[PDB]
RNA sequence: AAAGGUGAAAAGAACCCCGGGAGGGGAGUGAAAGAGAACCUGAAACCGUGGACUUACAAGCAGUCAUGGCACCUUAUGCGUGUUAUGGCGUGCCUAUUGAAGCAUGAGCCGGCGACUUAGACCUGACGUGCGAGCUUAAGUUGAAAAACGGAGGCGGAGC
RNA sequence: GCGAGAGCUAACUUCCGUAGCCGAGAGGGAAACAACCCAGACCAUCAGCUAAGGUCCCUAAAUGAUCGCUCAGUGGUUAA
RNA sequence: GUAGGGGAGCGUUCAGUCCGCGGAGAAGCCAUACCGGAAGGAGUGGUGGAGCCGACUGAAGUGCGGAUGCCGGCAUGAGU
């Protein structure tokens, strides 16, 4: 017996329609290139986890010797000296007590100095 | 009056191997049936077909079809049964029932 | 045939980015000395039919 | 409150200061440029800018003007001389399909549009 | 961090993936790496003399986040749904 | 989790541009300006500090100033717009010769731009310290 | 109903088209669609014996029920059928089957959810399996076999 | 070819305003009238009005991730919803290919229609059930708001 | 790529043998770029160590250390 | 992970059964920051104006972006 697609394919489309935003024009009124839009959407969503894994870290080390740098060090000879002692092992918020307490990465900062020459 | 949707008629199952589902082509969105070209919409590349080795074969043998008689296998009298008679009846019953041979 | 033809639908956007132009201008209707209905500067006023006397009849 | 039911028994809804002229025999497109002008102001001025503007689409939008005018008085009780022009607009009505000629046997079909033109009065004031 | 905090702070209650010790207030306590107890500023190991105690607050389940892939011209598309669990813990240490 | 912005700075400093190699000079330059030591240290926007360079006039190059540094400019329609002069022969505006070798090391985008905005050549000296009104923390190269 | 031969070949400006009727047209046929037949199979014997056997045990198991003759009725009136059905546990509360030949008997059963009438043991898996309560009634088909 | 649908019932809108009219606004009927006769529901492309945040050194598959500004906060003030700025990354889809962003094919956009089926006591095999060394009916028969009967015939049972 | 025929020891040329890769392979590198180099994507994370490659500024990281070579811009398009 | 094989499910209509629902308001429609591993489902609000959810089972004209597809509506070109 006759099974329309009623009612059925509405939905599925709304479903996408409605993802669609501030995508501009056709990109959010029109199904068809509305949901097309929504592919590379796919391929961007995904290996941009990924990846923001590596940009982040990427602004953490640029601050963790602009502040290094500051008392004449730099990330690369500041970092092998905290590791220089096993006792240091943060990297992760490093930069942080970088950007907000001089005073402390003053000390980490000639803590190493005195764990290297 | 709280809530029941009751067993029996309606609790009645199938038999888990009873019957699967169907197929319709369409194995997630990635479906486009058969090869990739040169088979579709017809039916008659076949299967059999004779140049297949079913010619290059030799013969004539001769088909005939003589007589084809039923077999009464001996440990079907011996063994068991106490003579519920042979003759050219009660063998049917004893169950030995061809016919037309 | 039609030889050119467009590579493309227009933007209801650009579309509207060019007629950013045919907004008309409203006329700069004045006010009649007499029959104080408003005219148009330098034409007869078709109210009272005046311009400094009456020309056009009533 | 109530429920829907109720309210629409309750209530009767009505439309202060409006007006609006059903299925007029013109492009939409046309007649928005002359609304266009009118859109916001006294109301006196609407009467006196259309009595001018060249364009064809000034008689209709007026008809519909002196009216959403008439009714902001008489059944809305209105301050006429206080009247602005609170809010028109132009929607496209049906659309009247005809067939043209061509050359060379092709045929085309032109595109005689429609507009609902609406315009609506409201009492002005400042406070 | 990479899970068990450290350093110093003022005790707040933070997400932290699960910490198996269900229920709540179990008292959990933590090494240390870095911290300032009235300003001392104090790195690794000359830290460990120093210590965390946090109490499970809660347990969590995650936002929902859609994990899509798709590579085309290949046909294939990936819609997976997903959502992490995680533990709030109140930070109270020494 | 990572720290925010700031902005009611506007570090002012004069860097000087004498015998010392353009290209470093430069490099130096291009490094503050998008920023050093930076303060909250952050891409979206700028917040590396205000360069003024005075002289310039009297930077420095090598073996050509009059060979190879071919400071080349390509016109309209290219219909044989191809303008090339020496370095050398950017002695009518040496105040290019700098600041248009840091525009190159800094980044080339929207923002990129807007920070040519901030470097402030002179081809003076003294003079120039003219159009300077605020700070001059004068932290020449090395 | 359709003609047969319909445009260009080629050369008409993008089409490629047969008649007006078909799979692929408004107004065409149904390509792959239904038509009369009889999805009807003859399921093996010994299950259909196994079948109301294996169903009269549920309902024995449970809610069975017999009868042997029944002047508790007396005229059609259904009325007094009810009253039987009383004092029978027959509520009103349950689906009942009453299979069992005697014309008259049956005749007393044009009430509702209560019971569906069911001839000389013409019984049927369904039925039975159907309703609640089963008056197998008539030991008929009930005692008695090859 | 296409083309259906006021209400329960015409009670189908007396009378008044604007207009040559169409069209409308009140009043009144009605449970309801943007249920009013271009009359059930009324999506979507498409057109428009009003508002909120934005936009006039800018090189853009049109998103995505990050941060900040602004607005609002009925599954929602503690997380968010909308929006925007600047930064990073970022060669539409499908098909046909050795190889596609591809200056290679298809396509204006939306909605609805639109493609692996049905049959034959047919063949072969996986799962399952009924019996089991035996297992079954077909035509038909008689009943049927149900199905029993019906062994003609078929399959194992010796092969060469 | 290696081993040959062919072809001008010509071609993203052609035909075999053989190994790897793309095809059916995302990720880092090679400015950009199927297959070259490193390496095979179960999902989640503002955590960590490394490969090939890299560490003046445009980008992440020593304008590093020591002994030399060339002033050509060689480096950043061939030969008798 | 492409052709291809294997597994488990989501959804539509019709049908038999169970629990039921509805004019203090069903289906359909419209909105939404909830839930589920996906297909999808729920809650609340708006419209609507009468038939309709959920569960087991059976049968299917059962799921779509592509075919210079088909019908219909409406765009661009362009107050040209």
């Amino acid at each position: 017996p006759r099974a329309k697609t009623g009612i059925v394919r509405r939905r599925r489309h709304k479903k996408v329609l409605k993802r669609a935003k501030g995508f501009w024009g056709s990109r959010s009124k029109q199904y068809r290139n509305a949901f097309q839009t929504l592919l590379n959407a796919a391929t961007y969503e995904y290996r941009d986890r990924r990846n923001k894994k590596r940009d982040f870290r990427r602004l953490w080390i640029q601050r963790i010797n602009a502040g290094a740098r500051l008392h004449g060090m730099n990330y690369s000879t500041f970092i092998n000296g905290l590791k220089r002692a096993n006792i240091d092992l943060n990297r992760k918020v490093l930069a942080d007590i970088a950007a907000r307490e001089p005073e402390a990465f003053k000390a980490l900062v000639d803590a190493s100095r005195n764990a290297r020459q | 009056h709280d809530l029941k949707p009751t067993p029996g008629s309606r609790k009645d199952r199938k038999r888990v191997g009873r019957g699967p589902g169907g197929t319709d082509k369409t194995a997630g969105r990635g479906h486009k049936g058969q090869k990739s070209r040169s088979g579709a919409g017809k039916g008659a590349f076949f299967e059999g077909g004779r140049s297949r080795l079913i010619a290059r074969l030799p013969k004539r043998g001769f088909n005939n079809v003589g007589t084809t008689y039923e077999v009464v296998k001996l440990s079907q009298l011996q063994d068991l049964e106490d003579t519920t008679f042979d003759r050219d009846t009660l063998e049917a019953y004893r169950l030995v029932r061809r016919k037309n041979r | 045939a039609k030889h050119p033809v467009p590579k493309k639908k227009t933007s209801k956007s650009k579309r509207d980015m060019r007629r950013s132009h045919h907004a008309l201008t409203a006329p700069n209707l004045t006010e009649c000395p007499q029959c104080h209905g408003k005219k148009l500067s330098h034409h007869i006023c078709p109210n009272c039919g005046y311009y400094d006397g009456r020309q056009v009849l009533a | 409150f109530r429920n829907k039911k109720q309210r629409k028994q309750q209530v009767k809804l009505r439309k202060p200061g409006f007006a609006v002229a059903k299925y007029v025999r013109m492009s939409p497109r046309k007649v928005r440029l002359v609304v266009d002008v009118i859109r916001g102001k006294s109301v006196q001025d609407a009467e006196d800018l259309l009595r001018f503007i060249p364009r064809s689409a000034s008689e209709p939008v007026a008809k519909v003007l002196n009216s959403a005018k008439a009714n902001a008085l008489h059944n809305d009780e209105m301050l006429e001389d206080r009247l602005f022009v609170k809010e028109a607009y132009v929607d496209a009505g049906p659309t009247l399909k005809r067939l043209i000629p061509r050359a060379r046997g092709s045929a085309n079909i032109i595109k005689k549009r429609t507009s609902h033109i609406t315009i609506i009065v409201a009492e002005k004031g400042n406070k | 961090i990479q899970t068990g905090g450290k350093q110093y702070r003022v005790s707040e209650g933070d997400v932290i993936r699960v910490e198996s010790l269900q229920g709540e207030a179990g008292d959990k306590v933590e090494l240390k790496a870095l911290f300032v107890g009235g300003e001392q500023t104090v790195f690794g190991e000359d830290a460990g003399k120093y210590t965390v105690q946090a109490e499970v607050v809660e347990h969590g389940r995650g936002k929902k986040i859609y994990i899509r892939k798709y590579k085309s011209g290949v046909q294939y598309r990936r819609r997976t749904g997903h959502r992490q669990n995680f533990t709030a813990i109140k930070i109270l240490g020494i | 989790k990572t720290y925010i912005p700031k902005n009611d700075e506007q570090n002012w400093v004069v860097v000087d541009a004498s015998g010392v190699p353009l290209g470093r000079l430069a490099t130096l330059i291009a490094s503050r300006i998008r920023g050093k030591h930076r303060p909250d240290f952050t891409p979206n926007m700028i917040q590396g500090d205000f360069v003024v360079v005075i002289n310039a006039a009297q930077v420095a190059l090598t073996g050509k100033k009059l060979d190879d540094k071919v400071y080349t400019r390509y016109t309209g329609y290219q219909g044989g717009l191809k303008t090339e002069t020496a370095r050398e022969a950017l002695s009518k505006h040496p105040e290019r010769v700098i600041e248009h070798a840091v525009f190159g090391m800094l980044p080339k985008g929207r923002q990129g731009r807007a920070m040519h905005t901030r470097l402030k050549v002179y081809a003076g000296e003294t003079h120039p310290h003219s159009a300077q009104k605020p700070q001059v923390l004068k932290t020449q190269p090395l | 109903k359709t003609g047969r031969k319909m445009y260009g070949q080629k050369g008409t400006g993008n089409a490629r088209h047969g008649d007006r009727s078909v799979p692929t047209f408004v107004g065409g046929g149904v390509a792959f669609g239904p038509k009369p037949r009889s999805y009807d199979y003859t399921l093996p014997r010994q299950v259909r014996q196994l079948g109301l056997a294996m169903a009269i045990a549920s309902r024995q198991e449970g809610g069975k029920l017999v009868a042997v003759d029944g002047f508790d009725i007396a005229d059609a009136k259904t009325k007094n059928f009810i009253s039987w059905a009383k004092q029978n546990g027959l509520d009103g509360t349950e689906k009942v089957l009453l299979v069992t030949d005697d014309e008259n008997t049956r005749r007393a059963a044009r009430n509702v959810s209560w019971v569906s009438v069911l001839p000389v043991a013409g019984v049927n898996v369904y039925d039975i399996l159907r309703h609640d309560r089963l008056v197998i009634d008539a030991a008929a088909l009930e005692i008695v076999e090859e």
